[PDB]
């Protein structure tokens, strides 16, 4: 299939995508690739290019935790937009190799959700919230060197990022250019 | 489909309908679902009955399958409000919101038919609220509050402890008569008044 | 389309519908399906009625596919309650709930016509209730509870065994006008008044 | 769009309809499709005529495509119940349960204008029941009563065979309203009064 | 449902609804959401009762999840502009564009039942609004003096400073009667006034 | 829910609504979307209070969020024709063609409540009009009439520039009631009229 | 095709997905696949990585008893989120060879379901909910190692556990970290 | 296609799966398969591994007549669920060879169906479903060795059995078990 | 598939096409390929064919900057239509190399886009449009060699290029005849 | 792919279809083909089967051009129906090797479209309507050797034309007869 073909080829260059949502699907898939290319070469970088909106923390997670485990390092590229996931998938690159393109736009912000049930039900949701948002926080903190405070006071509303800002921020190492 | 009538008098003859009638009598209707247009109409309803005469008693006919918690509350704090004694006759079912207010009659005159039924349960949210987490906290908060208000309101007015009801409603709790009676939500059970049966 | 006319007296001129000269003689008509709307309607009628005059008759023609449970129970409690007797007149059919309620008419006061239709039936629920097991639990016992309740107030009613109303109601039931007289559901089956 | 008018006399003035100066004439109107809500109409406008003077007579207008089987024997019972007699007249057309009604009233007094037009049909069920064999069985019992007591209920009326009406129904007959006549459904064809 | 009723005197006999008794009595009903209809009618009921008698005070029973702000601005405007005093009673909620109402009263008068509730927060959109960014601009702008007009004339009702509102409306902010009178919205709490 | 009331005389006792009650005053109130339907009903009352007393002023209370321009202009016609003069008076919006109707008024008799709002704009068509390129270029063209006309009938009332009003309605054009007297398309600002 | 060629070059490395909702149609798969592993290699560990937000119990249970059935080794990773029939399948992972990433989130709660037909119907449907309810119970005891009574109380509302909770609550046996 | 393939190397292992509603779709795709095993080599097992709620009868007695008409014996697992015309089809295994996985569930009951038409159409549907109920009864009976009354009786509602039940009653042979 | 077979075919060829509504998978797609052809052959000429209305900014600038990054040069090619984004990614092109077929229509306007939420999420959302307007048009002044003036007021609304007009404009160097 | 195999087939005979509504996709496709035929041998003929209701003027142009520029001979052949653009299309055909066949249907008129938006916005749309309408006559009186006179007039509504009026009218060089 060609797009699948032309993916495939880069794909065996150890390049990756998270183009779109953030689902339990687009997650599996990524965190197959990262297995599949860590289990082939583990030596070699993997090169994981976002242009993403954001989607689901669960999923997330699954792709961060599989970044992290991986053996080899982890390079992330910006490119057009990374979003809320997207961003913190960015920023949890490896250290000295996250990258922006010159014109890709970082958006930071806090979870969004939902509320169903019994007051109970809700009680139980309500408090899983707050240990989400706090540990989503403390990690974008360790990403990106800033306090934990201007994460929380930042990440209140839309938190929006040039290239050139993401880099000061921290969310990024370098900017590339040519 | 349900009719109207006339009513003969020395005065002058006019027609009403059965809900009508009911209203003449000092009897407000609470049988839908406790919607905040429905809540509005029953507070009215018990404000003009006021107006009309602060001393006489009040009737509040139940057979409402529950509703609104913001709506419950209004009428709740109209029903204790008005200056006139509140008289609370369950005659289906009262359930949920429906139920508290049923209990939150005036001491001594809430009632139920033998075959009634009184349900109560914590505050639900059938449908999703969606928002920040931040929006979300806000509302979960109001929420708890929301629901410890309706036990302490029950409380109140049952003779129980708070904390006992916020157990017994955790999940839903289904009462006959007979039982919401020894619950303290309504003080008698009515019996029937048939005239022929009367030589018992 | 319900036509209304006139009635002339000394007294004055009044306009009425079929249904609301019916209600003038004290008759109250069950027509629909006993959702919880019409079953206010058919308490508010039956408890205005005895407050209008507690010592005469109130009739109760009986045409229902049937209806919900706890709609059922609140107007068979007004029924008894009231002071006054009540009539029950199946025209038709009688169903599910309906039947209860044509059963607990007073005693003699219970009649079919001859065509008529009554169906037995216990309790369904059409539709899914979704939940907890723990509350599906909650919910399975409460609904065991109605429907041994419909036993015993139909027990009560027809002169039966609770039991046996179980047994026989465990899949429907339909009876006759006849057929429903000797299960004690109606006293009488009225014949046509025909003067020719 | 239905209109009113107004009616003199020394007595007083009163408006009415069409439906009401029918009704005020003891003229019950079969209109519609026989739904559940429609029956009890019928019944009760049936009732109250009897009620307001029960020696004279009730004529029933006709013009019905049919409707409820649980609904017919309703109206059906009311009809021959009350103390009137009932004169059925069939306008237009008298459909299925509407064809019974018309040949349920009183002898002599069953019409139908020329180009009417009668139908009978066994009982059909369009849509589903859905249901355990056990329930179904149970129900295709009680159709195959249904259906029975359609057949001698149209036997009593029309002097035929109840044997006879369940052959001619196992599929649509059509009468004219001649051959409704011969047929025992309708006493005579109304033939126009011009001048 | 809804009943109507009549009234006796020696001058002749008046039927009337709940609504109407009520506002035969001045007082105006804010129950549904404040869409552009309702408002229209608000004002019109207010406007009617001032002609009527511009000496007598006029209330306002307010029951209201909330509502436009551009009504909101308009049905404000006429409670301030006529000459007759403003009583606002909050019954349950006084919600959003509501609660700016209710603050609006004239001091002194400004009430709400026990456990009746205040919920304030700043101007929402749900649904987009489309269109070139320099449409958008223009419209962001004018949503920008929309806010900071609510600002200000809570700011103006409650005796707080503008900034400090618009701090604490940044999110929700929900009040209780007892914190929506601490807070300068209302005056004072209704107690129940049961002869028992 | 838009109650109704009684008003007491010597000479007989009459039921009304507010809007009835309004009217009465001559008072047309204008609060819908000025759709083709609601534009006609205008204008009929306009005409039969010409009719009822053509010397005494005629008084439009406008909170609408615009409408029509077939319609706008058609009302216009009629609120110049007619012999009373208009007082139109801005109760919250007057956007789009309802700004239109608010300016045209007649002079000294345009008025706004304070924090009332007009809005300003050329003419829009959201929805798609279909067709041959033959069609579309006559129907293009009569936009642009229709345009032009809506500024040169502005210019008329505001006493601006039609070219002017061009160049400030290319866009949307939002102004405070103070900044619409100043923009010519109202006369005073209402102030309040209240005893404290 | 891209993705399911991912996913088969990983099956050959004896890796499996449980990446979402537990259907009859998914369950099926992973059962079939299980069989055809051990099929090949009877000797050799099994890793099902589980990514699921819950699903079908009768469906679960085909994969537990395929899983229990297996003459290999099972090993459960959590990745992402292990919710429900999840968090039970996890559990369900031999011994010593269950899994936590890091930020996984395990889900415990008690079944959900339906009520449908006549009163005899719903009596019948009852008395299976009694019988699941407990033997669901019983099992995540046995898993887990705590006892019945507070399985059934913690499970009573969703109960959720981060990697770090689980393994001290016994779902799980090891956090991986590298 | 990666299902697809997994399912074909389980194939040439003689192994088929009933996963799901019994449609005609499925009915034949089945009965395809038992016909080119068969064809295949006439003398090794075929292992029917079922995981269904049930379905249409006629398609469920396609399977079940090509099952019997097979030359082959034929093996039938039980795992998650085997309901209705999967319990019926289960238990229509080669004696001796079915299994029931140990946390299996299996529901026999009676036919479900429609009625619709004429009074006449009606009749006919009826009779129908009595040749019908009375055969599948039958079947079950003969299939598990209980008495036609008691199938008639136990089958009336929805009858739930454990593995363990299911093997006293003669749905199946065998339970299966390792650790 | 015939039409993947015939773009593959011309893949190999060294050209592209920009063929549709600029989406993040459109987008993504085309990023992957410049990127394909760059690591296949570095020094060559990558021809990429435009036949779009516009769309996504953000999808957009991922194509532009993967563009601008590529070692290679990029010839661009204007199509029947090069709207927008469409338009922008034209003039963006490697200068020298822009080229309009003759009956192709150019179109420039701002951007367009949407409002929504709390008045707090506008005014921030507000802000961005600023941002991105001024940006999108001093790269637009950038490739044609207009003022920002012009470009500003030119954009207003919307502009209709001929292939000529685009010329003398500055979108496109020359215009393709035979 | 059956159809995609027979179209295939034919595409190495040199034979193209456009057998549809004209879109973008459409037009991209065959633009493509166009292309990738010119550049295997660009001295023999390619031939352009016509049956098309008619379509979008912009992607029409794109293969008018893509037509016009190509190295080799474009013959088209009008079978069943050469409507609107397919009409335009068909007469575009190298003159001298544009053939209508015997029973085929021609259809002639003006451009259609919409119109929306702010009365500035549309009147920028009109004023486009007019260089379109005019220059699409202009084409097409150049084709069919009519004055644009006559183009204008009977073009005013539909216009139709048999194979053989649509000879002495010039759309087409010859009628196929064997």
């Amino acid at each position: 299939s060609l797009t699948d073909s032309v993916y495939e080829r880069l794909l065996s260059e150890r390049i990756i995508f998270l183009g779109s949502e953030v689902n339990d699907e687009i997650a599996n898939r990524l965190c197959a690739q990262i297995l599949l290319l860590a289990a082939e070469d583990a030596s070699k970088d993997i090169s994981l290019y976002i242009n993403s909106p954001g989607g689901s923390i669960s999923a997330g997670m699954a792709i961060y935790d599989t970044m992290v485990l991986a053996p080899c390092d982890i390079a992330t590229y910006a490119m057009g937009m990374a979003a809320s996931m997207g961003e913190f998938l960015l920023a949890a690159g490896t250290k000295g190799k996250r990258y922006a393109l010159p014109h890709a736009r970082i958006l930071m912000h806090q979870p969004l959700g939902g509320v169903t049930g019994s007051a109970a039900d809700i009680a139980i949701q309500a408090e899983q919230f707050a240990v989400i948002k706090k540990e989503m926080f403390r990690l974008n903190a360790e990403f990106t060197g800033q306090p934990i405070e201007r994460i929380e006071a930042d990440s209140d509303r839309d938190r929006w990022f040039t290239a050139a800002e993401a880099l000061e921020y921290g969310f990024v190492d370098h900017i590339i250019t040519r | 489909i349900l009719p109207s009538f006339i009513e003969h008098s020395s005065f002058g003859v006019k027609e009403s309908n059965p809900y009508n009638k009911l209203f003449e009598e000092r009897i407000i209707f609470l049988g839908v679902q406790v919607d905040d247009a429905s809540a509005n109409d029953i507070m009215a309803q018990l404000l003009v009955l006021e107006s009309l005469d602060p001393d006489r008693d009040i009737t509040m006919y139940i057979n409402s399958p529950g509703g609104g918690f913001t709506s419950l509350m209004a009428i709740y704090d109209t029903m204790q409000y008005v200056r006139a004694d509140i008289q609370t006759v369950c005659l289906g079912q009262a359930a949920s919101a429906a139920a508290v207010l049923l209990a939150a009659g005036t001491p001594g005159k809430r009632m139920a038919l033998p075959n009634a039924r009184v349900l109560i349960h914590q505050p639900s949210l059938s449908g999703v609220i969606q928002g920040q987490f931040s929006d979300l906290e806000i509302q979960a908060a109001e929420i708890e509050r929301m629901r410890t208000l309706m036990e302490t309101t029950l409380a109140r007015h049952t003779g129980k402890d708070a904390g006992v009801i916020r157990k017994d409603t955790d999940r839903d709790k289904i009462l006959t008569a007979e039982e919401a009676k020894d619950y303290g939500i309504i003080d008698t059970v009515l019996e029937y008044r048939k005239l022929s049966a009367q030589t018992a």
